[PDB]
DNA sequence: GCCTATCGATGTATATATCTGACACGTGCCTGGAGACTAGGGAGTAATCCCCTTGGCGGTTAAAACGCGGGGGACAGCGCGTACGTGCGTTTAAGCGGTGCTAGAGCTGTCTACGACCAATTGAGCGGCCTCGGCACCGGGATTCTGATGGCTGGAAT
DNA sequence: ATTCCAGCCATCAGAATCCCGGTGCCGAGGCCGCTCAATTGGTCGTAGACAGCTCTAGCACCGCTTAAACGCACGTACGCGCTGTCCCCCGCGTTTTAACCGCCAAGGGGATTACTCCCTAGTCTCCAGGCACGTGTCAGATATATACATCGATAGGC
């Protein structure tokens, strides 16, 4: 059989983070895995025609933030935003 | 023993909004479907997650219209939903316009 | 066949909606609305079907055909 | 790897790869897969907080369909992220208008 | 696949017929023993019927419009309370305020020009006619009985008719536009100019008007840049009225005359040129054709009537197409700087206006570049001056000798005479830069505003961040008063006397300001001050109420009709007004008011030539004193930096125009 | 010799005119300049000292007005679904709520 | 005499002009209260259209708002306008 | 002839629809076939949309095709009110529609 | 500098549909906007069946499959039928 | 309480004659499309084989299906009263023309950092299994409605 | 002086979820091994970051007209409450039809893999579609025309 990825294994390790003694069955797990593909397509199009718009061959970082504040609502984008700025400080500390 | 017009009403109301199984028979959903695609191209297979996943949808949107069609109802201060409340959702929304 | 949606099925599905009374017409109407809403989405999913060159319609293209339709579906994949 | 020096959970280099084998711009910055990943798994994390919380509220223990509907429905932001999106199994949050109830 | 109405709100026994025109000649005032009441006002009839009435002749005679009483019980109610209420000198302000308006009333009691006459003959003999009112446009004309306008305005019929009768009005064919007549030199004025009162004409005028005749003579349109105050207006008409007798040329004539200045040249079109009629071509769009129907065509010749007319900027645009056809010879133009853009619309629109003789009057043509001086001179001739490109060649910048072929060229098309050149007599103008230092709390804004901190400045204020999108207009404000930027809080201090105070302080220029206008109290001087910010002068009069006699004003929202009576109150002899109040682009340019020492500019113009301008409003012909000029600047301010171009700009200027003399 | 010695429209005629009137033409509505106003003030809650392209406010304008003018139309069918000829804010939040405005 | 009083720029649209839109909606009677309701749902509408306006200006590091910001931000919304771009 | 257009007898450019294809960033390749198939079916619809326009602008007299006639000939055709349901056309304004219930009888 | 739009071909169209009639200079905007608008929608329609069925090409097929997708009907049949004619006289060459 | 008929007058429409700006063609040139040619990967097959869809069948409940009675909503006709439309006189401010400035929108050009494309290599994540707990079931347990007997009195009626 | 509907509580049958314990499935969640995709290291060449420079074109007044907004008056049309009649649906019982489940069997189509060759991307030279800019002048914007459908609504026909 041919290989089909997906995030569960990342979706349990976020669940047993937030609730480390909760469970969680293989429909909401497919549920979960097509809101992160939904997301992932969202804001990598956002992204994109922020680029194309911008007469622009890359989608830097900064794609993504604003595209992160045009999709989410105010407080998700605000915390989705502090979240990648960190990701981003950290990635770029161990250079 | 006989329970006046509406008490039962909100039990089944409480019954199906609290509980998440689907409403329609399968067997003529599939029927239904099947049917419609023959219009299309004949000796069409269909997977069970395919109907499956059309009869979510289809109980889904059904539901939304309902809902419409309710706030629709209410607002001509009756409480019986009739066509024509169907027919204002539908074009307030914009799918029959 | 499209009777096989029958009265108390529409009955289940406008409870779940908050209805507390139904008039007798609006099982016809329900009827016509399911019809027009399966031939939409049908008409796309054999379409991507008969791009990839299948017989079969998989749940992949249902999900494709609501997507277009703003129907997004989450259960089966995307 | 490059998710661990990010603290991230989620893989930044599969985000990598879907940037650059998704015909979304010519060429993809480093940086950009990193901030993605933690956009998406701040999000599940919060709407699998929300689950959580709802079933404890349920006195199950494991999050099915039912659970995140209820989370997202109930919270506006989540609500207005995922309008048009039905959920399988979902169901609906419970609701019966005022003038339907008796006096 | 029906009863009369009211028109406005304004002894015992007085009303009726009685008090009116008819019989108060008779019998003077009914009663005048020792309640009170109010001036006659009805919707329908003509002010002319003033008399006193009481509450109840209204009632009497079933007048519909009884239910508009209540405003004036509101308004009466609220002026009694508030009078007494009001300081002494706000009371004075007030009664003064009131002693002017009144008069500005009764002044429409008085007929102008009769428009019309009614076939009807009443008593065989007295014809009705369609009576003009002073100070109201043509929308108010109604007629009036032919005797009662002969008892008091007999003069006035006897002027219709013997226009009417005249013949002296243009004609469409003239055999002198084919070819100009031989020249005649004009050795001394003629007796018919300045009428039977002797007035003499100065002799630069007289000059003037022989050199304008010469260029005429030729074809030749010229520009007339006299220096301010030496009355450009008079030559303008004494060559118009030589057109007129000498040549018995009587062909239409257009003077573009502008709003604020229509008023004096038409008081000197009356007095001079009195041989002339003259249509002031204001008003409303009804005006408009109440004019063009009776006062523009010779109905039993269809023939033009008028002499001169007196049009502004904006009305002329917005009636472009009428005159377009009725070609005029003579379309002459005052304060011409506007054409100085060939973009702006009225350069369009007159350059398609076929006219024999174009006369610009502007005190001060040279402006800021040599592309403004080309496009007038291509008003004068656009053939001669057809391209642009040409001229730039011929008079390529920086080298010597082009000044003089300039100064060569321009002496047959430009006349200009400096006033030390034409007449000693006139006092030498004094300018002086005061420099002020900021008051602290114009530092602390000024502070916040370079810092773009908006924080502080929206603290309990309405103030809109994005309103800061030029930083220049915002430090100007802040130099000129605190107020302009934040507006003051009036519950901070109750008591007028503390408030005035802290306006005082809250603007450093007017910790000087009040000083010198104190100090030129003591000596009688009167004082002029000019502003180019609207909401200055606001805050000025405001300033002015609580201390000092009452101030006339004059920017461009003050309608047409009271500047008139502004400027007269100001300028009669006795007036007791203390200061001026005048808007720089509205009341700073033409006006001829010659009744003060005293010139102050509160903000400098961003163009030099504006305050120029301004300055010699006072510095006119009938200045039997000498005029102080006090520049306000503020030290360690943009203003100074502001300054700093005006200084190189001036030097330049000045060493182009000082090559124009022989010197 | 003067010496001193009505037609009435009903209610609905005018409102039909104007219905056809500006149902034909197509011109702006709304005035300019206070939109203009209204769109600064709001923007300055984002960014201050921004400024706008003047083809921006124009696009802006005609994007609310046809918002509006169906919003309107959905709001009338609303009132009309009422048996009611009044167009009333309940109507407007139907329209809005059926809509998936929230 | 004047009070220096000033009127709320969302005031600006007067009830005329929210009376001849709804004259184009075929809108004959117009209870008074509409004209708040109208004033608030067009300020929603600014509102969620300059905002993405502005995060768009802001990513091209403009200082200015052009009209295909504006184009852009009402295609995001589903109400693509045309006339001005694309 | 040198030129795409000529060969599939289109007018929209071919080679222009290929170049944005190209570099749309739309697929990592792009068939000969497909800039002349979209360059028709963009004639095609531009055609049908020109034609309603045009017969709308000489309905009222006219000669040039304003925003108006475009607004008139997409909102009077089901297909192309469809393909256009959620497009706002500038200066176009809306179709003359009074309910009956308004107008008396 | 240069901006490059679809206004002379659409000019083209109009003077062989209507050879008297013209276009204003916003109609003719109006149509670009368009043209621009169906030919992101189907070249977008047409990326994402290429990345479904796991191509790398976008053919004139995929092409008439997201004209199927996105006009309705008689709209969809003619476009589909000029599409193929006009592919074939391109091979015709 | 009704039909028709004219103007308290009224506002669209359908005719001219300007005139005026936007629009339909022309012309130079420079970018972008088109002829060549090539390399090589992806698409196109023909085989193979595995699942999973389709179709049978028998029992077996659950649901759907009728049929009846009677309650309470739908819906019509009536009646106040107020708030909405229309219209006028007065005012306000939009709109437009003219004057200033200059912040900042677009471009060119330089060169440097950072992605792309390679190659070895290595560990995360995938499919394949495996074995208990979470959650079905299903009782009888409790108890929470709920509608009809009920007590009373105020209120309007007798 | 006397009294029965709505009505505050009432009180007692059922009729419902729900609450609980059993039992017992099977789908989770954990472990194993091994692939292939991500990581490390290297060169390599162009995006794009930054700088310097030109002008659109965007902002802030004043001034002045004049059309649209505003405030107020009048009255009448519509809204909203109300009452009453009727029919249409709900609720319940009993019969009939058909889902639903479980075990089973087939073979068709999805999936996969090996191998091939054709069509596309990348590079180069060379113009002629295309566009910017300019321009001349008809179609439309704009005055002044009357002509034509009626707010009614007044007066007379029954
Ligand atoms: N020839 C003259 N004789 C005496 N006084 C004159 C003469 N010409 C003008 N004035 C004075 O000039 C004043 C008018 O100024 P005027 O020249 O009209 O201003 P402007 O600069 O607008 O032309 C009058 O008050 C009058 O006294
Ligand atoms: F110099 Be004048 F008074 F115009």
């Amino acid at each position: 059989k041919t290989r089909k990825e997906s995030y569960a294994i990342y979706v349990y390790k976020v669940l047993k983070q937030v609730h480390p003694d909760t469970g969680i069955s293989s429909k909401a797990m497919s549920i979960m895995n097509s809101f992160v593909n939904d997301v992932f397509e969202r804001i990598a199009g956002e992204a994109s025609r922020l680029a194309h718009y911008n007469k622009r061959s890359t989608i830097t970082s900064r794609e993504i933030q604003t595209a992160v504040r045009l999709l989410l609502p105010g407080e998700l984008a605000k915390h989705a935003v502090s979240e990648g700025t960190k990701a981003v400080t950290k990635y770029t500390s161990a250079k | 023993h006989r329970y006046r017009p509406g008490t039962v009403a909100l039990r089944e109301i409480r019954r199906y909004q609290k509980s998440t199984e689907l409403l329609i028979r399968k067997l003529p959903f599939q029927r239904l479907v099947r049917e419609i695609a023959q219009d299309f191209k004949t000796d069409l297979r269909f997977q069970s997650s395919a109907v499956m996943a059309l009869q979510e949808a289809s109980e889904a949107y059904l539901v939304a219209l309902f809902e419409d069609t309710n706030l629709a109802a209410i607002h001509a201060k009756r409480v019986t939903i009739m066509p024509k409340d169907i027919q204002l959702a539908r074009r307030i929304r914009g799918e029959r316009a | 066949n499209i009777q096989g949606i029958t009265k108390p099925a529409i009955r289940r599905l406008a409870r779940r909606g908050g209805v507390k009374r139904i008039s007798g017409l609006i099982y016809e109407e329900t009827r016509g609305v399911l019809k027009v809403f399966l031939e939409n989405v049908i008409r796309d999913a054999v379409t991507y079907t008969e791009h990839a060159k299948r017989k079969t319609v998989t749940a992949m293209d249902v999900v494709y055909a609501l997507k277009r339709q703003g129907r997004t579906l989450y259960g089966f994949g995307g | 790897t490059r998710s661990s020096r990010a603290g991230l959970q989620f893989p930044v280099g599969r985000v990598h790869r879907l940037l650059r084998k998704g015909n979304y711009a010519e060429r993809v910055g480093a940086g950009a897969p990193v901030y993605l990943a933690a956009v998406l798994e701040y999000l599940t994390a919060e709407i699998l907080e929300l689950a959580g919380n709802a079933a404890r509220d349920n006195k199950k223990t494991r999050i099915i369909p039912r659970h995140l509907q209820l989370a997202v429905r109930n919270d506006e932001e989540l609500n207005k992220l995922l309008g048009r999106v039905t959920i399988a199994q979902g169901g609906v949050l419970p609701n019966i208008q005022s003038v339907l109830l008796p006096k | 696949r029906e009863f009369e109405t009211i028109e406005r709100f304004m002894r015992k026994g007085a009303t009726g017929a009685t008090t009116t025109i008819y019989a108060v000649e008779a019998d003077g005032d009914p009663n005048a023993g020792f309640e009170i009441q109010y001036l006659i006002k009805w919707k329908g009839w003509s002010h002319i019927h003033n008399t006193w009435e009481t509450e109840e002749t209204l009632k009497q005679q079933n007048v519909r419009g009884m239910k508009k009483l209540d405003n004036y019980k509101k308004k009466d109610q609220e002026t009694k309370r508030w009078l007494k209420n009001a300081s002494p000198e706000d009371v004075e302000y007030y009664n003064c305020q009131q002693e002017l308006t009144d008069d500005l009333h009764k002044q429409y009691q008085i007929v102008e020009r009769i428009i019309a006459h009614s076939n009807q003959k009443s008593a065989a003999g007295y014809p009705d006619y369609y009576c003009k009112w002073q100070g109201l446009p043509y929308s108010e004309c109604s007629w009036e009985d032919g005797a009662l306008i002969s008892k008091k305005f007999q003069a006035c019929i006897d002027e219709y008719f013997s226009r009417n009768q005249s013949k002296t009005t243009p004609f469409k064919d003239c055999k002198v536009l084919k070819q100009r007549p031989r020249f005649v030199a004009l050795k001394k004025q003629p007796s018919y100019i300045g009428g039977h009162e002797g007035l003499e004409l100065r002799d630069y005028q007289l000059n003037g008007l022989n050199w304008l005749a010469h260029s005429w003579c030729k074809g030749n349109s010229c520009i007339l840049a006299d220096e301010m105050g030496l009355g450009k207006t008079i030559q303008t008409i004494s060559f118009l009225n030589y057109l007129f007798h000498e040549h018995q040329l009587y062909g239409p004539f257009l003077l573009v005359v502008p709003l604020s200045t229509l008023t004096s040249w038409q008081r000197e079109i009356q007095t001079w040129a009195s041989q002339m009629n003259a249509v002031v071509y204001l008003g409303d769009i009804n005006s408009r054709n109440m004019i063009r129907t009776h006062e523009w065509t010779h109905h039993q010749t269809k023939r033009l009537k008028f002499n001169i007319l007196l049009t502004t900027y904006e009305i002329l645009l917005k009636d472009k197409a009428f005159l377009g056809g009725l070609n005029w010879a003579f379309i002459g133009v005052d304060e011409a700087h506007r054409l100085k853009n060939d973009d702006s619309l009225l350069y369009k629109t007159l350059i398609d206006f076929k006219s024999n003789h174009r006369l610009l009057i502007t005190g001060t043509p040279l402006q800021n570049s040599l592309k403004e001086l080309w496009s007038l001179l291509h008003f004068i001739m656009p053939e001669k001056f057809s391209s642009w490109e040409d001229f730039e060649e011929e008079h390529g910048k920086g080298r010597e000798y082009g000044y003089a072929s300039l100064h060569k060229e321009l002496e047959p098309f430009l006349l200009r005479r400096v006033k030390k050149d034409v007449e000693k007599s006139l006092p030498a103008k004094v300018e002086q830069i005061l420099r002020m230092e900021m008051s602290a709390l114009q530092k602390q804004y000024y502070k916040w505003i370079l810092t773009r901190n908006y924080k502080a400045l929206s603290k309990g204020s309405k103030g809109s961040t994005s309103g800061f999108l030029n930083i220049m207009m915002e430090l100007k404000k802040c130099c000129n008063h605190c107020y302009l930027i934040k507006p003051p809080d009036n519950n901070e201090f109750y008591n007028k006397q503390e408030a005035l105070q802290h306006l005082i302080r809250s603007s450093g220029k007017l910790i000087l300001l009040d000083k010198l206008l104190i100090r030129l109290r003591e000596r009688g001087n009167r004082v002029l001050i000019f502003s180019q910010m609207v909401r200055m002068l606001d805050i000025l009069a405001e300033y002015l109420k609580y201390r000092q006699f009452p101030f006339q004003r004059l920017d461009g929202s003050i309608k047409g009709e009271l500047r008139k009576q502004a400027l007269d109150h100001f300028n009669a002899e006795g007036s007791e007004d203390f200061c001026f109040l005048l808007s720089t682009r509205a009341g700073g340019l033409g006006i001829n008011l010659a009744s003060a020492d005293t010139v102050v500019i509160f903000d400098s113009d961003w163009n030099p030539q504006n305050d120029l301008q301004a300055q010699a409003r006072a510095h006119r012909i009938g200045q039997k004193k000498q005029v102080n000029i006090y520049r306000l600047v503020t030290k360690g301010s943009v203003e100074e930096d502001i300054l700093e171009r005006a200084k190189k700009k001036m030097v330049l200027d000045h060493l182009v125009i000082q090559r124009m003399d022989t010197t």
